[PDB]
Parts: C-alpha cells; sequence; structure tokens
C-alpha cells in the first residue's frame, strides 16, 4: 500500500554468499 | 498485472490520468505515488513501451497545467522513475 | 511530534545490530559468516560479508533522515520463504509518548540490550523456518506522503520502492510478543508474526 | 483520495 517503502535491491542471497 | 487504480489497459489509465490532472489542482500525495508505483510496476513488469507512453502523456498535461503543483508532481514521478531504471537496465529514460 | 538527528542515530544503529542478530538466530545466513560481538554491552552477531553489510547499512542510511522526523511507523525485517511468501515478520513499531519516565538517552545500553538478549532467544518461542528463507526491510510511513520518498531516496545505487500486497500479506499470522520499552520520548516494541504453518 | 474513489 501507499505508505510501505522497501529498497529495490534484494539482498545477497545465500548462494553468492557461500564464496566470499 | 500492472493496474492504475484498477486501471489496467493503457487507455483506460491514460484517460484516468486525463481526468485527474484536469479535475483537480492541488492532488493528494497519496494518489501521486500510486502513480509512481504504476511505473515502477511498469518496469518490473517489463512494459518499457507503456511507461515511455505515460511518462510522455503526463509530462505534457503536467507541465501544460497552471498550477505549478502539477509541474513538481511530473518532476518527483520522473526521479523516482529514473533511479529504479538506472538500477534495472542500466539507463535512464530520455525525455528530450 | 519529531525525533531528533541523534536519536535517529540510536535507533539506526540498534536496528542495525538487531537485522543481523534476528538473521543469524533464524538462520537467514549461515553461522560461518558471523562474528560475535559487544554492543549494548551484551553478546551480538554481526557478518563478516560485505556485500551483507553494504546492504544492510545502505538500507539504515535510508531511514534515518525519516526516523530525524519521526516519520516512521514501522521498520519490519520480513523473512521469505523459497517461493517467496513472508513467513515471519519482526515489526519494530514506533511511537511517541505524551512527564516521568526513563531518559532514553542516560540509559540507551540498558534499554536495547533487552531487545536485544529477547531476540537471542526467541527460537525457543518461534517454530523452525524452511530453508532458502530469504530477507527483506519494509518500512511503514505514518502519512502515505511524497516527502516520505524525496527523503530514503538518497543513494543513487539504492533506490526505494513502493512495496504491495506480495510483499506484506502473510496467512494466518501469530503474534510473538519480545520486548517493550518506553522513554522520555520514545516508545518501542518489538514483535514477531510468524506464519501459522511454516 | 482521487484513484481510490476512482473504480468506475
Amino acid at each position: 500500500t501507499a505508505n510501505i517503502l522497501k529498497p529495490l535491491m534484494s539482498p545477497p542471497s545465500r548462494e553468492e554468499i557461500m564464496a566470499t | 498485472a500492472p493496474n492504475l487504480a484498477g486501471a489496467v489497459e493503457f487507455n483506460d489509465v491514460k484517460t484516468l490520468l486525463r481526468e485527474w490532472i484536469t479535475t483537480i489542482s492541488d492532488p493528494m500525495e497519496e494518489d501521486i505515488l500510486q502513480v509512481v508505483k504504476y511505473c515502477t510496476d511498469l518496469i518490473e513488469e517489463k512494459d518499457l513501451e507503456k511507461l515511455d507512453l505515460v511518462i510522455k502523456y503526463m509530462k505534457r498535461l503536467m507541465q501544460q497545467s497552471v498550477e505549478s503543483v502539477w509541474n513538481m508532481a511530473f518532476d518527483f514521478i520522473l526521479d523516482n522513475v529514473q533511479v529504479v531504471l538506472q538500477q534495472t537496465y542500466g539507463s535512464t529514460l530520455k525525455v528530450t | 511530534l519529531n525525533f531528533g538527528q541523534v536519536v535517529a542515530d540510536v535507533l539506526c544503529e540498534f536496528l542495525e545490530v538487531a537485522v543481523h542478530l534476528i538473521l543469524y538466530v533464524r538462520e537467514v545466513y549461515p553461522v560461518g559468516i558471523f562474528q560475535k560481538r559487544k554492543k549494548y554491552n551484551v553478546p551480538v552477531q554481526m557478518s563478516c560479508h560485505p556485500e551483507l553489510n553494504q546492504y544492510i547499512q545502505d538500507t539504515l542510511h535510508c531511514v534515518k533522515p525519516l526516523l530525524e522526523k519521526n516519520d516512521v511507523e514501522k521498520v519490519v525485517v520480513v523473512i521469505l520463504d523459497k517461493e517467496h511468501r513472508p513467513v515471519e515478520k519482526f515489526v519494530f513499531e514506533i511511537t511517541q509518548p505524551p512527564i516521568s519516565s526513563d531518559s532514553l538517552l542516560s540509559h540507551v545500553e540498558q534499554l536495547l540490550a533487552a531487545f536485544i538478549l529477547k531476540i537471542s532467544v526467541c527460537d525457543a518461542v518461534l517454530d523452525h523456518n524452511p530453508p532458502g528463507c530469504t530477507f527483506t526491510v519494509l518500512v511503514h510511513t505514518r502519512e502515505a506522503a511524497t516527502r516520505n520518498m524525496e527523503k530514503i531516496q538518497v543513494i543513487k545505487d539504492f533506490p526505494w520502492i513502493l512495496a504491495d500486497e506480495q510483499d506484506v500479506h502473510m496467512h494466518d499470522p501469530r503474534l510473538i510478543p519480545l520486548k517493550t520499552m518506553t522513554s522520555d520520548i520514545l516508545k518501542m516494541q518489538l514483535y514477531v508474526e510468524e506464519r501459522a504453518h511454516k | 483520495s482521487f484513484f481510490d474513489k476512482k473504480r468506475s
């Protein structure tokens, strides 16, 4: 609804984590 | 699946905007925001044609209107449209 | 009413820790990335992964100016399941009280540590989540106002949008309060809504 | 406001 905001970018998933 | 106020078909959007910018001379932000939501959904639903048309229609009607209000409304609407484009397509709408 | 800038820094610092902690306790990311640390005089987990920390930092950098003006009703850490349906929600509900109460700034670490301690053990009371859960943060604003978007949109690389029905709706929620606290200028409540079969 | 009361 009109008064709820959220980032466009999804956070790094579990995979993109495994390796850093 | 992107609707403005239920308005999904393009021209239903286009009339609905026309009536909105034509009747009202101090629009509630509630409404302004839903247009911004509508446009970012068009980006997310992959409908850049529609969005490019929509942007322009209301660029014309909004900057034509004597209310400065509408003129700032558009600037806001486009700014949010562009930071989202810039992150989804890596581009910014060309607005001549 | 209006929160201050320093209150708003406090709150954001606090939420950063918390979001980190929730992420660990609910196993959104595996424990390999967390490192013990100490805030509010109590132990905590914080990811070491740089991309992760930037996301969260970015998220809260943006929320701050809205807290400054006390323009936020709820910051919400939503945990989504493998099919992008919400399984769990951690809600921070922020309120202004209208004097005899505790001084927030004088007693910061006492007051916020409580929140921190409860999140730490909260798994005792929730059900275990499905695997491959990801997360998101949602900000409920007090008003549906344009200024909110002007102020949150401070990072060109990190845009915000208006969320929809999909992002928010949870089916058959259950409510697990964790903490409530009241003070000089700020009342905050933490609570969990979890999905009835998860 | 406008868009809400617009469902015609």
